[PDB]
């Protein structure tokens, strides 16, 4: 959070998982079948709208 | 042993509730058709019972009749029809 | 009048196959911790004369990529092969009496995949092409479970008609002596069938919706209430090869009285399981079965050929 | 439900290969076997052989041919096609078929004509049984079960069999 | 003559009272649907069973915000559906864009993308007013197909 | 000379249905546009199914398996005979030659 | 179907079976925050935080009202922060309710869900009773808690953890153990290596993988301190012992929800 | 501090390893479970019966919008211009002008039910203490060009149930 010194802030920065939990899917499912594709995401608990990081 | 013994509250939840008549009519309203312990004065149509307080949430219970204001006669129930009042009762507000 | 002892068949059914989807959703409603459809009923019982009606109105667009002279013979099937098979099955009087029957079963149970290889071919691509070739697939590897696992017990009564199948078990209801068997026999129609379990072709998980998904409300009742005729069946025979009654020559009727309190009793098993297993994703499905349900299917074979010569116990038949 | 029962089967298998025996899209060749295949099976379902007619169901129209089938997917033709619609397909056809009715036709279409075709007489089947008999499982295949003298028979197929999985467990 | 419009109590009765709606899980307001279908307030059972795919459906019920990139999506799906269609929305999102109603990424109103039907207003709707606007659509077929055959 | 009639039967109400199904609201009045929008969420779609091998051997793997439990078939019916060690001997011998050749092939099945 | 409550489109390439490949496509969801969170003063865009998730939510805000509280060298009093730690760690029985069953609903069971979120509204009045409504509700502030809690709450928030660790006993005996889930997930999708740190991931698919650090107690919070509890840890990398740790980290939760209202101190908020 | 889970290993005795070749192949563990934990089915359902029995509430509960008058009524409501200033929805639209008398009141005021985000920063703004958010879920009708408010559709709205509100904030009051 930065702020200019007065009443409105400048850049409000959010980060929440989904830029990391959802960057390792392509590397961590290389060599297994499609449908673990589906179950591996589930652990991860991606929830978007969030990743409007 | 257990054929006769919970029986004897439905057979006195029936032949004690308005006989043949006053049950298949509050069963085909909906399937609610415990028979509460009191009952409640307000307002026109709309009785409410209320249970003995043996449940937390299905304790507090309501009626609906008939033609509130301008209206289709009965199978026809929404739910915004309570008055003003039970609002600070049947949704356990208060 | 012997049509009409048929036509008394065919219809009389279809009211079970379509008051069965009502107790769907109110057994299955109360595992859950609520009440089942309530509203319309009053009890809900009239819950399906309005649902056979909303589907014929509902209007049934084709795909424009599709080859209309395949999708017809197939559905013009998914309800023939469902209503044939009920022929020649003993309640106590069968309609029909067929010699080597039992046979007969395989016969249209083998023969009903070859509606599905039509159907999801006869339309279009992926969720249903490709989709509608791995149900093949798994479909025939669930017989070779099947037709030794009932060819045992054969070994065990005799002869391969159904009026002797219900001298032999007597008292004895079959289940004693082979229940390692019978257990195989129950995982195999749940796999066969495609129910809970193991679910893939219809589908929820693995893909959108298996085999149905083109179908509008126009044919996919036929399906709806064919895959339904099925499963009260197979559930209906299992009770005539394992669970038996005890046939009664002059008051036929509590024969059939006491048969549909256990038939009946017997289905609700694929109802009570829905609520309760996950699904197998595709490879453990078949993997499963020649590494493990098989290698027993054989070697319970050799057991129950030298069971009855090693006892002098040759079951009286040809 | 005459007489004739079986002389209208077999003509219908007749033409139910004609079918398949010229060009036809091959997803239609099934088509034109599990009619041939089911009608063959019906053939037989007479005379009184029965569980040799309700295997041909088990072990091949049924479990053989869904193999066929299950391929013609991975061989899978290019925008398949209803077959005599085309003018390649359609002109083979029909001379086949009027080459039995028009034999058919005039092979007896009158009191004899003329020698190769008048020595089949028809109608009662005259020869289709042959007085009564006791029964034994039936009489005929009834007893197909030979586990007794049939060994040199089987054993040879039970052996030729075991081969054909190492065959085919390369090539593949 | 009359037979008709004593007709028009059967088609007119059955198409209410099955409803087989799609919906659209995409923001905050999906979850006080999901718990439409917990039994609390127990949405099937009271005569409208829950999600089937899109060709199967009457019904479809638009959540959450929809973005530019959704656009294109949905506008396709409600086609496919049969006949007897309907659209009704819920959330202050789909009625106007709750906020980000100014934003840049954000359709405003998807009313613009289709024939909308009911509307319902607020973030999340309480699970409550939802029901209290379908027991709107099940009343808003009072609508009757005789009178365009039989009239003109 | 009733069993034609009971099969006929059962086709005749199948065959009817799906005229007064899927024929009958067809004819109707409604729009039905003939926009290229049908084939569900897929949308396009331009291949040919590639060839994909332990999808084909699961065909074949039964086939071979299928037959002899047709040669196994008649067991029930030849449990009466004259002298049957000619029997036990032999009939066990089909099953162990059908379990060798699993035994063989199981070394490699793949994903199956 | 299998979205997530959430829209995304991934495309694979597969090899004829095997995926090898995989490039989602996020940006569904974008709706231009950021850009709309300079034209806003400070308490008037809060809710936007608390919009952001769906599922924890006074959670949120915690990280806010905690990022604000800084720049203005100003502390909440005593009664403000031992709220934040009895609503702050019962969210964390949210998202592990979530996470396990709406997970578990594309394995393909029922039960495990209509059999929970019978519950999960237990607490949805909790949200209600103290301020107003239904999920997101803007209660912490920069200043601490909004407004105080009625008469109540502390007999129906003890009368409702004393049943609850038997209803997360109905999520064990009918997943842990039970095989065709078991081999549904061991291990798949295991990333075991110093990548999984190298990507800086965060807490659990860390925690649960080995590598040991949490920032509950490597870091204060808001008096988080005096309360004692042990972080699980987990065996091996793969999925079914990142399951693992949310069993295990709901039945840490009724532990300092059951230590927090022992201590609340009588003060303003 | 830490704690190691999923770190154990086998014991590897005779007596041991029946106990687990007894499990794999007779299936005496997975009907542990789903044999029995499933059933278990003979407890009291859960369940609202709706359409008549309803749930619980609070006192702070949000929901559909009022505004008050005293006693004799005075549109309590004085049109300061703030309810507006603080939302972040930017619903609230407001235009005074001076009534006749010359005490000032609205003329204008429009709550969009769509926008509204339901903060509970309009009810805490108002010094007078006029704008009130019911506790009624009365709502879903069938046209967006409805839910748009207008003044004297709210008043109304809010005349319709007082005996609600006056009650609620009688209790809720002394906190805040
Ligand atoms: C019809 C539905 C309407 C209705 O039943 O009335 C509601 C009426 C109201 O009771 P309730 O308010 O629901 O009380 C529920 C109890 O709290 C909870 O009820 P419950 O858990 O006690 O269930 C009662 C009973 C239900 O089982 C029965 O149906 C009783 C058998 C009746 C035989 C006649 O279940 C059993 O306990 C079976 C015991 C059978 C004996 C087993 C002992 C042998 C051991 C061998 C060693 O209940 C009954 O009438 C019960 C009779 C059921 C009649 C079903 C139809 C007849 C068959
Ligand atoms: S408020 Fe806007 S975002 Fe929150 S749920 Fe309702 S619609 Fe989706
Ligand atoms: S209520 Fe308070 S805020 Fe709303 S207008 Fe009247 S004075 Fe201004
Ligand atoms: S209710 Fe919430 S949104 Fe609507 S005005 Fe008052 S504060 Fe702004």
């Amino acid at each position: 959070l930065v702020s200019d010194g007065s009443s409105r802030p400048y850049r409000c920065k959010i980060k929440a998982p989904g830029f990391a939990h959802l960057a390792g899917l392509d590397k961590m499912s290389k060599g297994h079948m499609l449908a673990d594709v589906v179950a591996i995401i589930g652990t991860q608990d991606i929830v978007f709208g969030e990743v409007d990081r | 042993m257990e054929l006769l013994q919970v029986l004897k509250r439905g057979l006195q939840q029936v032949s004690g509730h308005g006989g043949l008549r006053g049950y298949l009519r509050v069963l085909f309203r909906a399937n609610d058709v415990r028979v509460g312990t009191l009952v409640g004065e307000d307002k026109y149509g709309n009785k409410y019972y209320e249970d003995n307080k043996q449940f937390f949430g299905r304790h507090r219970w309501v009626i609906y009749t008939t033609e509130m204001n301008g209206k289709n006669t009965f199978w026809d129930v929404d739910g915004s029809m309570v008055p003003p009042e039970w609002h600070r009762w049947l949704h356990c507000m208060t | 009048m012997f049509m009409i002892n048929i036509l008394m068949l065919i219809i009389p059914i279809l009211l079970a196959v379509a008051f069965l989807t009502l107790v769907e959703r109110k057994v299955l409603g109360y595992m859950q911790l609520r009440k089942g459809p309530n509203v319309v009923g009053p009890y809900g019982l009239l819950q399906p004369i309005a649902d056979a009606i909303k589907l014929f109105i509902k209007e049934p667009l084709r795909p424009a990529t599709s080859s209309a002279s395949m999708f017809i013979l197939a559905p013009i099937m998914a309800l023939g092969l469902a209503l044939t098979m009920w022929i020649p099955l003993p309640m106590p009087y069968p309609l029909i009496n067929m010699n080597l029957g039992v046979l007969f079963m395989l016969a249209m149970s083998s023969l009903a995949v070859y509606s599905i290889l039509w159907s999801g071919w006869a339309s279009n691509s992926k969720y249903a092409l490709i989709g509608a070739l791995r149900a093949v697939a798994q479909t025939i590897s669930y017989e070779v479970t099947l037709a030794i696992i009932l060819l045992s017990v054969l070994l065990m009564s005799g002869s391969f008609t159904l009026s002797t199948l219900i001298t032999t078990q007597e008292q004895m209801w079959l289940i004693l002596p082979a229940w390692p068997l019978a257990m195989m026999w129950f995982i195999s129609t749940l796999a066969e069938t495609n129910r809970a379990p193991f679910d893939l072709t219809e589908g929820e998980s693995e893909l959108v919706s298996g085999f149905n998904v083109e179908y509008a409300a126009g044919p996919f009742a036929l399906f709806f209430m064919a895959e339904y005729a099925n499963i009260i069946m197979m559930n209906i025979f299992t009770a005539i090869l394992f669970l038996g009654t005890s046939h009664n020559p002059h008051m036929p009727e509590l024969y059939t009285i006491n048969f549909t309190i256990k038939s009946l009793l017997l289905t609700m098993s694929f109802l009570w399981i829905r609520a309760s297993y996950p699904r197998f994703r595709y490879d453990q499905l078949m993997h499963l079965l020649w590494k493990n349900f098989l290698p027993l299917t054989l070697a319970l074979c050799m057991w129950h050929v030298s069971l009855p010569i090693l006892t002098s116990g040759i079951p009286p038949q040809t | 439900m005459m007489l004739y029962i079986v002389f209208i089967l077999s003509v219908i298998f007749v033409m139910g290969f004609v079918g398949f025996s010229s060009k036809p899209s091959p997803i239609y060749g099934g088509l034109g076997l599990i009619v041939s295949g089911g009608v063959g099976c019906g053939i037989v379902l007479n005379f009184g052989g029965s569980f040799l007619g309700l295997m041909v169901f088990l072990i091949y129209l049924g479990g053989m041919m869904v193999v066929f089938g299950y391929t013609t997917a991975m061989a899978t033709e290019q925008y398949p096609e209803i077959w005599l619609s085309n003018k390649a397909v359609l002109g083979a056809f029909v001379t086949g078929l009027l080459m039995e009715f028009f034999m058919v036709y005039y092979v007896l279409k009158d009191k004899e004509v003329e020698v190769v075709f008048e020595f089949n007489g028809l109608g009662d089947w005259v020869i289709y049984d042959t007085g009564d008999s006791g029964f034994f499982s039936e009489e005929a295949m009834g007893i197909a079960a030979l586990y007794s003298y049939g060994t040199w028979l089987v054993i040879v197929t039970g052996w030729s069999l075991l081969i054909g999985v190492v065959v085919i467990m390369e090539i593949t | 003559e009359y037979v008709v419009a004593k007709l028009d109590d059967l088609i007119n009765w059955a198409r209410r009272s099955s409803l087989w709606p799609m919906t659209f899980g995409l923001a905050c307001c999906a979850v006080e649907m999901m718990h439409m279908a917990a039994p609390r307030y127990d949405m099937d059972r009271f005569g409208v069973v829950f999600r089937a795919s899109p060709r199967q459906s009457d019904v479809m019920i638009v959540a959450g915000t929809l973005t530019n990139k959704m656009a294109p999506a949905l506008r396709k799906v409600y086609d496919q559906m049969p006949e007897p269609r309907y659209v009704v929305s819920m959330g202050s999102c789909a009625n106007g864009g709750g906020y980000y109603h100014y934003s840049y990424s954000v359709v405003r109103g998807c009313d613009r993308i289709v024939p909308v039907d009911i509307y319902v207003p607020g973030c999340p709707p309480t699970a409550e007013a939802l029901l209290y606007g379908i027991l709107q659509l099940q009343k808003k077929i009072k609508r009757e197909k005789r009178l365009r055959i039989w009239y003109r | 000379m009733n069993l034609m009639l009971a099969l006929l039967t059962n086709f005749t109400l199948a065959t009817l249905l799906v005229i007064i199904a899927f024929w009958l609201p067809q004819l109707n009045v409604y729009s039905e546009k003939t926009s290229p929008y049908e084939c569900g969420f897929d949308p396009m779609g331009s291949a040919r199914l590639p060839f994909s091998m332990k999808f084909f051997l699961v065909a074949i793997t039964f086939l071979l398996f299928d037959l002899e439990i047709a040669l196994l078939l008649p067991l029930p019916w030849a449990s009466q005979t004259a002298n049957l060690n000619t029997m036990l001997t032999m009939a066990l011998f089909l099953i162990i030659l059908l379990a060798v050749s699993l035994a063989y092939e199981w070394t490699q099945k793949g994903l199956e | 179907h299998p979205a997530a409550h959430g829209v995304l489109r991934l495309v694979m390439e597969l090899s004829g079976e095997m995926v090898r490949k995989c490039d989602p496509h996020i940006g569904l969801l974008h709706r231009g925050t950021e850009k709309l969170i300079e034209y806003k003063t400070y308490l008037q865009a809060l809710p936007y935080f608390d919009r952001l998730d769906y599922v924890s939510m006074m959670c949120n805000e915690q990280a806010y009202s905690l990022a604000v509280e800084k720049l203005l060298n100003i502390q909440p009093p005593p009664r403000a922060q031992w709220i934040r730690v009895l609503f702050g760690e019962i969210t964390r029985l949210l998202n592990h309710i979530m996470a396990v069953t709406t997970h578990a609903l594309d394995i393909g069971a029922m039960t495990p869900f209509f059999w929970m979120f019978e519950e999960r509204e237990k607490m949805f009045e909790f949200y209600e009773r103290v301020s107003g409504a239904r999920m997101h509700a803007a209660y912490v502030r920069p200043g601490g808690v909004h407004q105080d809690l009625p008469l109540g709450l502390m007999d129906d928030i003890y009368e409702f953890s004393k049943n609850f660790s038997l209803r997360i006993d109905e999520l064990e005996e009918m997943l842990t153990n039970n095989r065709i889930w078991r081999n549904r997930t061991v291990d798949i999708g295991i990333v075991t290596a110093e990548d999984a740190l190298n990507y800086g991931f965060s807490g659990v698919m860390l925690r649960g993988s080995g590598i040991q650090w949490d920032l509950r107690k490597t870091q204060p919070y808001d008096v988080y301190d005096q309360v004692e509890f042990d972080v699980p840890i987990g065996s091996r990398g793969d999925c079914y012992d990142r399951y693992l740790c949310r069993v295990e980290e709901m039945r840490q939760s009724i532990r300092i929800i059951s230590q927090c209202l022992n201590k609340m101190p009588p003060g303003e908020i | 501090t830490y704690k190691y889970v999923n770190l154990r290993e086998p014991s590897m005795d005779m007596k041991s390893v029946t106990d687990r070749a007894a499990q794999t192949l007779l299936w005496t563990e997975l009907i542990r479970g789903l044999g029995m934990t499933l059933s278990y089915l003979f407890r009291e359902p859960a369940t609202i019966n709706y359409p008549f029995e309803k749930g619980p509430l609070s006192p702070r509960f949000r929901g559909e919008h009022a505004l008050r008058r005293y006693p004799s009524g005075e549109e309590r409501c004085i049109a300061c211009k703030l309810c507006e200033a603080v939302c972040p929805a930017q619903a609230i639209t407001i235009e005074a002008e001076p009534r006749a008398d010359g005490s000032r009141r609205t003329t204008r005021y429009d709550i969009d039910m769509t926008k509204c985000i339901y903060c509970g920063f309009c009810q805490e703004a108002c010094p007078v203490d006029a704008i009130v958010e019911g506790p009624n879920f009365e709502f879903s009708t069938e046209t967006h060009e409805e839910l748009l408010y207008n003044k004297e559709k709210l008043l109304n709205n809010g005349d319709k149930w007082e005996a609600e509100i006056a009650a609620n904030i009688q209790a809720d009051y002394l906190y805040r």
